[PDB]
RNA sequence: AGCCAGGAUGUUGGCUUAGAAGCAGCCAUCAUUUAAAGAAAGCGUAAUAGCUCACUGGUCGAGUCGGCCUGCGCGGAAGAU
């Protein structure tokens, strides 16, 4: 999966989510979409 | 890469940037793209950005550069000693005191212009910020 | 959404459809169809103009706003999804039928063809209208 | 004036998978020509280029489940592309007066 | 609503101009015909706002000063070379 | 009075009996014969003037044949023998192609009207009066 | 903010006729039926079909969304007794 340090929105359906303290996007649609650090 | 033609002098001095820049209004176009930061900006820097933002444009309207390079920047050859003399010259920065204007566009709708803008204040080591004209 | 003189307008030019107004009757689509909206719109172009307004907007402040000023019994049929259909030319016009008929013609629902208020009545189908 | 055969190559796929066969169509170098169904078979009449048409046959072999089936044979001799121009050398040799063309060049 | 409460300046000089800077309030000074001019202080939150319309740097001022009311216009003004804020306007008398 | 299932709008000229270059396998791609859109596509055709792209309903079923009902043609070839061009957009605003007038265009505009979906006649008029305004044609008025 | 709805007939529109057709690129960027619909932001096709949002109804029923100005922090941040 990805790690840019960037994690600005990519698909609509994208959501900034911080589990345990770190910053993450997680999707429900596209997985490659899904990705790390932030 | 933008340079002047023909000058006084080769290689001038380094310099202080202390300051801020007189640049400040809009005073062409409908939006600028005004320097929050500080520093040089390479002749390369404003010929990359200026292609970043007028693909983002569309060959469309008009953008204007307010800054110009005219700065000699000398170089010491790698694997060279100090001394036997100023380095040749390299590129042509602009230094860049805060508040300076930087590009300038008309002839956009404004949010495509904070497009544009954008992505051309991504290839500027300075931060900068969208600014409009006034009404003096 | 609009703001009030935009909203407050909508209801008072449908107040000035009621003081020339009389029969009306509900249609309420759920699951309604744009060949559906060819139907009893294509039945104005028939009867005569624009006109006549379905206004579906039965909002119990929006449309009911209204209701005080003309026919009380009308907030009654408030709750629900509800589009009133006033009328003009001819009284006790026989578009009141025509909700029950295309309800049966590929419709689902439609409000179950309550009515409004000529005689003051119920749910009561009338196939006595002047023809 | 380069220029290649395009001979035609008609080819029977399952009606379900015809519709993974016009994916194949943008890869091939073939342009779309008129076919029509038979019954839960179906096909359609292509046109490709000799130089690819010999790689069509992994293509229905995979798209087609096992059920792709084609056939076809050269035909007009028209067809012309890019790029470069590249031709096979050589011509020509074993003949007399053949180094006096060299002459010509120059 | 083009009206502006002020209160006198006091401490002319760079000095309590910076002090006042940092107070969310700028100076500001109102000159122009026979009488002699009069340096007045006005708050910067409101003005900031008010720039914002085209009428602004046109249609007349009504600042409000120790009860009385002068008419003003704004001639010149001086930007914030990079923060968003104004630092001094130049209140012509109308 | 079923949803969508198969139905499309779209063929060449009337008078072009069996078409394959312009369709082809459009009409071919469902279940229905070639053979059936020049042996019953001209049935309806010979009724009225050839040649002129009409629209019609292909609502295929499962029982090999398929019902239909003929609509009216589009405005935009309506624009051609009845406008003198042949040509039509491309250059708009820049420059004009042509024009007609309202009292020729409007008279016209009923004929479509069956197919149609207007409250009234004038209420169907400036809306294909100002199809033609797409085409940089300037009606006079 | 969620929730069953709706989200149109010619637009197979002219174009370089091999096709672009709400969505390659050109322009216009109509107007109607109307509680509402850009003659189109994205997805999906050789092109269509298809799937969403714009927007607008009801259910619902109290506050909410989006920028600026900054304070203090998070991530970016991996070295060899």
């Amino acid at each position: 999966m990805k790690v840019r340090a960037s994690v600005k929105k990519l698909c609509r359906n994208c959501k900034i989510v911080k589990r345990d303290g770190v910053i993450r996007v997680i999707c429900s649609a596209e997985p490659k979409h899904k990705q790390r650090q932030g | 890469m933008l340079q002047p033609k023909r000058t006084k002098f080769r290689k001038m001095h380094k310099g202080r940037n202390r300051g801020l820049a007189q640049g400040t209004d809009v005073s062409f176009g409908s939006f600028g793209l005004k320097a929050v930061g500080r520093g040089r900006l390479t002749a390369r820097q404003i010929e990359a950005a200026r292609r970043a933002m007028t693909r983002a444009v569309k060959r469309q309207g008009k953008i204007w550069i307010r800054v110009f390079p005219d700065k000699p920047i000398t170089e010491k050859p790698l694997a060279v000693r100090m001394g036997k003399g100023k380095g040749n010259v390299e590129y042509w920065v602009a230094l860049i005191q805060p508040g300076k204007v930087l590009y300038e566009m008309d002839g956009v709708p404004e949010e495509l212009a904070r497009e544009a803008f954008k992505l051309a204040a991504a290839k500027l080591p300075i931060k900068t910020t969208f600014v409009t004209k006034t009404v003096m | 959404m609009a703001l009030n003189l935009q909203d407050k307008q909508a209801i008072v030019a449908e107040v000035s459809e009621v003081a020339k107004g009389a029969l009306s009757a509900v249609v309420a689509d759920s699951r309604g169809v744009t060949v559906d909206k060819m139907t009893e719109l294509r039945k104005a172009g028939r009867e005569a103009g624009v006109y006549m307004r379905v206004v579906r907007n039965t909002l119990l402040r929006r449309a009911v706003e209204g209701t005080p000023f003309e026919c009380l019994k009308d907030a009654f049929v408030g709750p629900t999804l509800i589009a009133y259909s006033m009328e003009h030319p001819g009284a006790a016009a026989r578009l009141f039928k025509e909700f029950a008929k295309a309800n049966a013609k590929f419709e689902v629902k439609a409000a179950a063809f309550e009515g409004e208020l000529i005689p003051a009545s119920q749910i009561d189908r009338l196939a006595t209208l002047p023809t | 004036e380069l220029l290649e055969p395009y001979l035609s190559f008609k080819i029977y796929a399952p009606q379900e998978y015809l519709s993974r066969a016009y994916n194949d169509a943008p890869k091939y170098c073939a342009n779309i020509v008129d076919t029509q169904l038979k019954n839960n078979e179906v096909i359609l009449s292509g046109e490709i280029p000799a130089r690819c048409i010999q790689e069509y046959r992994s293509d229905l072999t995979f798209f087609t489940n096992g059920r792709s089936v084609c056939l076809t044979e050269l035909k007009g001799y028209h067809v012309t592309t890019g790029e470069p121009v590249c031709q096979p050398r050589r011509p020509n040799s074993r003949i007399d007066k053949v180094r006096y063309m060299f002459n010509k060049i120059t | 609503m083009f009206t502006i409460n002020a209160e006198v300046r006091k401490e002319q000089g760079k000095g309590a101009s910076r002090r006042l800077r940092a107070a969310n309030k700028f100076p500001a000074i109102i000159y122009g015909g026979k009488e002699a001019p009069l340096a007045i202080e006005l708050d910067h939150d409101k003005v900031m706002n008010m720039q914002a319309k085209a009428e602004f740097y046109s249609e007349v001022l009504t600042i409000v000063v120790d009860g009385k009311e002068i008419k003003v216009k704004a001639q010149d003004v001086q930007r914030h070379p990079y923060k968003p804020k104004l630092q001094h306007i130049d209140f012509v008398r109308a | 009075a079923k949803k969508v299932q198969a139905y499309v709008k779209l063929q060449v000229a009337a008078g072009m009996a069996n078409p394959s270059p312009p369709v082809g396998p459009a009409l071919g791609q469902q279940g229905v014969n070639i053979m059936e859109f020049c042996k019953a596509f001209n049935a309806k055709t010979d009724s009225i003037e050839k040649g002129l792209p009409i629209p019609v309903v292909i609502t295929v079923y499962a029982d090999r044949s398929f019902t239909f009902v003929t609509k009216t043609p589009p405005a935009a070839v309506l624009l051609k023998k009845a406008a003198g061009i042949k040509s039509g957009s491309g250059k708009p605003n820049k420059d004009k192609v042509g024009k007609i007038s309202r009292a020729q265009l409007q008279e016209i505009a009923q004929t479509k009207a069956a197919d149609m979906t207007g409250a009234d006649i004038e209420a169907m008029t400036r809306s294909i009066e100002g199809t033609a305004r797409s085409m940089g044609l300037v009606v006079e008025d």
